[PDB]
RNA sequence: UAUCUGGUUGAUCCUGCCAGUAGUCAUAUGCUUGUCUCAAAGAUUAAGCCAUGCAUGUCUAAGUAUAAGCAAUUUAUACAGUGAAACUGCGAAUGGCUCAUUAAAUCAGUUAUCGUUUAUUUGAUAGUUCCUUUACUACAUGGAUAUCUGUGGUAAUUCUAGAGCUAAUACAUGCUUAAAAUCUCGACCCUUUGGAAGAGAUGUAUUUAUUAGAUAAAAAAUCAAUGUCUUCGGACUCCUUGAUGAUUCAUAAUAACUUUUCGAAUCGCAUGGCCUUGUGCUGGCGAUGGUUCAUUCAAAUUUCUGCCCUAUCAACUUUCGAUGGUAGGAUAGUGGCCUACCAUGGUUUCAACGGGUAACGGGGAAUAAGGGUUCGAUUCCGGAGAGGGAGCCUGAGAAACGGCUACCA
RNA sequence: CGGUAAUUCCAGCUCCAGUAGCGUAUAUUAAAGUUGUUGCAGUUAAAAAGCUCGUAGUUGAACUUUGGGUCUGGUUGUCCG
RNA sequence: AGGACUUUUACUUUGAAAAAAUUAGAGUGUUCAAAGCAGGCGAAAGCUCGAAUAUAUUAGCAUGGAAUAAUGGAAUAGGACG
RNA sequence: ACCCACUCGGCACCUUACGAGAAAUCAAAGUCUUUGGGUUCUGGGGGGAGUAUGGUCGCAAGGCUGAAACUUAAAGGAAUUG
RNA sequence: GCCCGUCGCUAGUACCGAUUGAAUGGCUUAGUGAGGCCUCAGGAUUUGCUUAGAGAAGGGGGCAACUCCAUCUCAGAGCGAAGAAUCUGGUCAAACUUGGUCAUUUAGAGGAACUAAAAGUCGUAACAAGGUUUCCGUAGGUGAACCUGCGGAAGGAUCAUUA
């Protein structure tokens, strides 16, 4: 779900302000920055090395990760750039001492770096507002697939 | 009068919300600047707390910057060539902000000639010492060169002329140029 | 409402100003200043229920206007001036000096103090930043922007301002096995010692703190003050150097201190 | 708008209004002690309810905990000094054992019947 | 504050309801009514309509005094006393009332603003306004303008047009004023290690580019570039760096930019000291201002969880933004908040969407073995509203309504 | 209850209950184990879908270190100082 | 106090929090009480103790425990260590 | 193919209360105030009424879902004596 | 003994209901759209710099470039600066007209009912073997309860034929 080339829209992709002399004769890549959220997250190589933009990037991007950390099940990535993750609880009545099963739908902006799949369970954190919806920034593919890391049988 | 609030929004499982709290005032939008070329009036606007904002309609001149040898110099916007939201300002020549513009070029131009002299186009001994110890390091890239022969540089604006009332920018240079060219190309 | 508000119903007032509910329809609303107003104490509060000096609000006026406050060597004229934990109030008539410390029932309590002490406060360091022209200054938890501090000053540490020329005078650095004062939540008024200050990765530091008479609790580290060593405080303690006796302790020390 | 000051209710009339026996042991504690109406019975029961709920649940915490402790003792240094529970029972379960006529005892009208300066209840009264 | 009783039958044991019983900061009403304390009170229907009268104006020794107002006496050649009026400044956005709208809406608990504005209060905070400085008001720059004096108009309204003076912390301008260091540009020489007479700019504010803003730990060779000292072997040994969990943060630096913000032409009292003994030089305590950064009162948004009945409401939303992407505009600021182009998405049997609420949410009230049921318009906290709707000036703060504009009634 | 002896209607006498309060109406709570999670019933009183499959929901067999010995700290009831 | 890996929960103990008023409840002769946060004691010559506590059963944060209940390891070894 | 003994599963049956029910009776209608193995559907006095309306299925017949206004002190279950 | 239904009378409740009704409110197609705000213009008037030539009479403090002067004063003309009415395009959008739609009230000829009142009428279905056992589903019929046909069930009037 990610293009090939690493601008792909009319407008130019650029990190603002990080900028790459082409008088220089270094000719490295690039000049790609970067930062780590804290926490004891650890910034994913893809990202270290990557060539993506995504703007709202906890790792390249402008956006900050403060607040709630919330742990939760991949139902739908399967919308550009942005996941959908559904988080289950059990809601105390207490005029019957008893629970309910109860789930909530929280979107989130998952970053390129991040390689997510129907059913991962993934660590999310708290940021700005991003878009009307989305209000948090996938930090950890805990489960990159569960129970799918051994797939053949060949004995 | 223009809201910006989520009210009127419907909420994101699509119900449609009920009116309620009549907009207010710290939720306000104003009219957007859509500003042209030539004959300098910015029009000041009162802003929550204080704050002069400047929109800046009908801007011919602004300052721009080169990057590579980092140099700044006050020079004129000459047409807008491509906006990468919507054409249609650069049909109208609308200029705000990461538009790409055209450059009358010349202070870069009398500013190399007067910091390096490679007579692009085509003394004291203190002046003389100084350009052999920058030993011909201006080796700045091809296409730079070529507008410059061309007399019109290629900048992208950076400032926000609908806010701040400037309309400064940055030349486009290196494979910057090189992408936006290849749009050209294509608009061409 | 749209904008600030400026009134302040009486039970909507602090339960440490411990008014009365009957009496008035509002409470004094503490002006803006050096304190959060749920944390401050008007000085009409100060002089006409804790000092009873006054009678009213009239009698409150006439006091503050004819400076006979000073809080922190300055007059401060205003009748709801909002005269925080650890101001120094001096009265020039009766030569009195007072410091504003909680007692362990967690309330303002009148704590008459000796004038050469009173020369000087103690504050806690909420910021330490750098502001233009690249000259550090640390923010006290009063709001005083002391400029050029020592530079191994940190946040959360503890300064001893000496209150005339508002410079910094000496410092405590704060760390394990320091005497300290708690200024808000169930703990206000108690004294002790940090054991230790669990990190928390991510927001609210955590410190317990164990005091004379060997209980142990814990406190946020926002809702703390360091006030000296152990054995050594800076300043003088209140009457209980807030124990917190047990309800049943308090009651015997009812039932034995009595004379009648 | 001021802070309102809470009144409450001080009795409670019972659920059976025409209890033959509970009527007459009524009548009975009025005539003996000359209370001009009924609620007055009521009134010392709703007092002698209060007390007892307290009493038991105080009772319901454990042995040696400072509630029980506390407000036990707190309890029974009131009701000894109001003089209706005698200094031998301070035990918060004789508390309980506590009877309407009790209270109605320590009135002042039986108090000064008691004394002798006045010769009859409703002469105190 | 763990209780039952009368009624189906000729009679019985049940299931069952009706009735009885006791409440009710639940009202209404009937009949009575002597005292002290205390107190709700046009919420239910009509957020229906309102005559009339009040409900916000404010002056200190310290902004402006020529009221032809008062005091004219012990303080009075500009002025001092008191003081109408008016200009200026500030509040009028607090308070008070009501619950009409509103069902993830408000609100409660708990977070966040490294996503923003903030009069005031409190603590700090600036030499550069000179621009070629060998000719300027800085011992003080200009014009209006209310109040007032007089002429009116209208039937009337806190309706004001014309004329004549007049002021400011109102409106406009504008001066000093150091040194230092850093950048840039050179009248020359003398053969390199090139190194130097000298000239202009640099406060802050705004805007844009770029750089620094470090940091896990012992030694090398080499090549180039080429810097100090050389006791001419070569050594380079010394490099300064704050905070958070995290940042493009704080901050600093370079280049520039601006229809160029601020950097005291303001008041009161006391009026001391130096003698350069003159109105000379300095000089205290305050009051107002004033840029920026904090702090406080806050304001906006904001994370998780929690709402009454209903399926005789099962699919809802998107051409008109519905979900997301990017860029721009607007915003104080994030954000489909709006626009342009793309993607076709988002919620739902864990009840979405729709409908109803004689629903404002909550702290709480009644009731009481335990579990609960009902109520919460109203003394506190929030939200909303001023007949219903929209629109807006002033300010720090209003979509204000005892502020205006328009439509509807 | 009232159909010529009304302990029930209208009155007089006596008495009863609350008492400066009492009576009514609606609403509501306990009574209501007549909403039942604690805690209701379904053969005939009202009530087991005609039967079976079946998604969601609810629920779901057993099993993965149990023992011991010592030292030692508080708290008790110990016997008494 | 630093790199390093962290199976994840549900559950439960403790604490910080859940504004005041209200409920509970300590002290206190408002003449008693509803109440109120007062008051008390000197020789009468200023000296004083107060304005206690608990609960909120949900959501969030920290913390100790590991029975009960659920998920995950190593089966193609692509497993664990040196 | 019978006979004897045993066992598993099924339609059933006799006796009994030592258990349960208002009893008739039930070996489940027991293990229920000494109240909790899992789970689905249904009922809250009688009548109006399984009626009207609104859906939905059906060619039609009709099926599924399915009240209220109002009225009533009973309707009803088992058993006992006539 | 008890009781069932049709028809007959009275009061109430509710429903359907042609009238292609009526009102209110909600949205809404289409067409108008006040007023504010922003913008394009516009330019009454107020002004400042200028030498723009006069009378002013030392309209400088020396008949004269006054040894001109913040000089009397308009034709100047330019350059500004502020700037009202008016006005271009939007923008927020109240509201109006026009139909459409839905929801609630709202009448309404007439129709089908159900209750309560029990001393009307015609029968006597059910409760006993109710004098044809009863009841259920379905279909037909008929003044009326009800009858009949086909399958059931005992809540039957049999728990029973190894006679
Ligand atoms: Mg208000
Ligand atoms: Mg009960
Ligand atoms: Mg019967
Ligand atoms: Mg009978
Ligand atoms: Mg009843
Ligand atoms: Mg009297
Ligand atoms: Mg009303
Ligand atoms: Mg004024
Ligand atoms: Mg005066
Ligand atoms: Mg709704
Ligand atoms: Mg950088
Ligand atoms: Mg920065
Ligand atoms: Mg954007
Ligand atoms: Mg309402
Ligand atoms: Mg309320
Ligand atoms: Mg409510
Ligand atoms: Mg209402
Ligand atoms: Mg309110
Ligand atoms: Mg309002
Ligand atoms: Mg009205
Ligand atoms: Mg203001
Ligand atoms: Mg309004
Ligand atoms: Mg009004
Ligand atoms: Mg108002
Ligand atoms: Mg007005
Ligand atoms: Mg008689
Ligand atoms: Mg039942
Ligand atoms: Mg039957
Ligand atoms: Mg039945
Ligand atoms: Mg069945
Ligand atoms: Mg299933
Ligand atoms: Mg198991
Ligand atoms: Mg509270
Ligand atoms: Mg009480
Ligand atoms: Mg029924
Ligand atoms: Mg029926
Ligand atoms: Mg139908
Ligand atoms: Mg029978
Ligand atoms: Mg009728
Ligand atoms: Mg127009
Ligand atoms: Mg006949
Ligand atoms: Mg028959
Ligand atoms: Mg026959
Ligand atoms: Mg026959
Ligand atoms: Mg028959």
């Amino acid at each position: 779900s990610t293009e090939l080339t690493v601008q792909s829209e009319r407008a130019f992709q650029k990190q603002p302000h990080i900028f790459t002399n082409p008088k220089a004769k270094a000719n490295r890549k690039t000049k790609r920055w970067y930062k780590n959220v804290g926490l004891g997250f650890k910034t994913p190589k893809t990202a270290i090395e990557g060539s993506y933009i995504d703007k709202k990037c906890p790792f390249t991007g402008l956006v900050s990760i403060r607040g709630k950390i919330l742990t939760g099940t991949v139902v739908s990535t399967r919308m550009h750039r942005t996941i959908v993750i559904r988080r289950d609880y059990l809601h105390y009545v207490p005029k019957y001492n008893r629970y309910e099963k109860r789930h909530k739908n929280v979107p989130a902006h998952v970053s390129p770096a991040f390689r997510v799949q129907v059913g991962d369970i993934v660590t999310v954190g708290q940021c700005r507002p991003i878009s009307k919806t989305v209000r948090f920034n996938v930090l950890k593919v805990a489960s990159a697939t569960g129970k799918a890391n051994k797939q053949f049988a060949k004995f | 009068g223009i809201s910006r609030d989520s009210r009127h929004k419907r909420a994101a499982t699509g119900a449609k919300r009920a009116q309620f709290r009549k907009k207010r005032k710290f939720e306000l939008g104003r009219q957007a600047a859509n500003t042209k070329i030539g004959t300098k009036r910015i029009h000041p606007v009162r802003t929550r707390g204080g704050n002069q904002k400047f929109r800046a309609l009908r801007i011919e001149t602004g300052n721009f910057s080169w990057a590579s040898e980092g140099v700044a110099r006050k020079t004129r916007i000459t047409g807008v060539v491509y906006h990468p939201s919507n054409n249609e300002l650069v049909r109208t020549n609308t200029l705000t902000k990461a538009a790409i513009v055209q450059i009358d070029a010349t202070p870069f131009r009398q500013w190399y000639e007067s910091h390096y002299g490679q007579s692009l186009g085509k003394t004291s001994k203190n002046t003389e010492r100084k350009w052999a110890a920058r030993a011909a390091e201006a080796k700045i890239e091809h296409a730079v060169d070529s507008q410059f022969g061309a007399g019109r540089l290629y900048a992208a604006i950076s400032s926000r002329p609908g806010q701040s009332g400037r309309c400064d920018g940055y030349i486009l240079e290196g494979e910057e140029l090189a992408f936006y060219l290849r749009r050209l190309t294509a608009k061409k | 409402a749209r904008g600030p508000k400026k009134h302040l119903k009486r039970l909507a007032a602090p339960h440490h100003w411990m008014l009365d509910k009957l009496s008035g329809c509002y409470a004094p609303r503490p002006s803006a200043g050096p304190h959060k107003l749920r944390e401050s104490l008007p000085l009409i509060v100060f002089l006409r229920n804790r000092l009873k000096y006054a009678l009213n609000g009239r009698e409150v006026k006439a006091i503050l206007m004819q400076r006979h406050v000073k809080v922190d060597g300055k007059v401060r004229t205003d009748t709801t001036f909002p005269a925080g934990f650890m101001d120094v109030i001096t009265l020039e008539a009766t030569n009195e000096n007072f410091r504003l410390v909680y007692d362990v029932k967690g309330r303002f309590a009148v704590h008459r103090i000796t004038d050469e002490e009173a020369s000087y406060k103690l504050a806690k360091v909420k910021k330490v930043q750098l502001g233009k022209k690249g000259i550090p200054y640390v923010v006290t938890h009063d709001g005083r922007t002391i400029r050029y501090p020592d530079p191994n000053i940190k946040v959360n540490d503890t300064v001893k301002v000496d209150l005339a020329t508002g410079t910094i005078t000496d410092f405590i650095k704060f760390d394990t096995g320091k005497l300290v004062y708690v200024t808000g939540g169930r703990n206000l008024g108690r004294v002790g010692t940090i054991v230790h200050r669990e990190r928390h990765e991510g927001g609210f530091d955590l410190v317990h703190i164990k005091d004379s008479l060997e209980n142990t609790f814990v406190t946020r580290l926002n809702n703390v003050f360091v006030i000296g060593e152990p054995g050594r405080p800076w300043i003088s303690l209140p009457k209980g150097k807030g124990i917190k006796l047990t309800i049943s302790e308090e009651r015997d020390r009812r039932r034995a201190q009595h004379g009648l | 708008p001021r802070a309102p000051r809470t009144y409450s209710k001080t009795y409670s009339t019972p659920k059976r209004p025409y209890e033959s026996a509970r009527l007459d042991a009524e009548l009975k504690l009025a005539g003996e002690y000359g209370l001009k109406n009924k609620r007055e019975i009521y009134r010392i029961s709703f007092q002698l309810s209060k007390i007892r709920r307290a009493a038991r649940d105080l009772l319901t915490r454990d042995e040696k905990d400072p509630k029980r402790l506390f407000e036990g003792n707190a309890l029974i240094r009131r009701l000894v000094r109001i003089g209706v529970l005698s200094e031998d029972k301070k035990k918060l379960d004789y508390v309980l054992a506590l009877k309407v006529e009790d209270f109605l005892e320590r009135r002042l009208q039986t108090q000064v019947y008691k004394l002798g300066l006045a010769k009859s209840v409703h002469h105190a009264r």
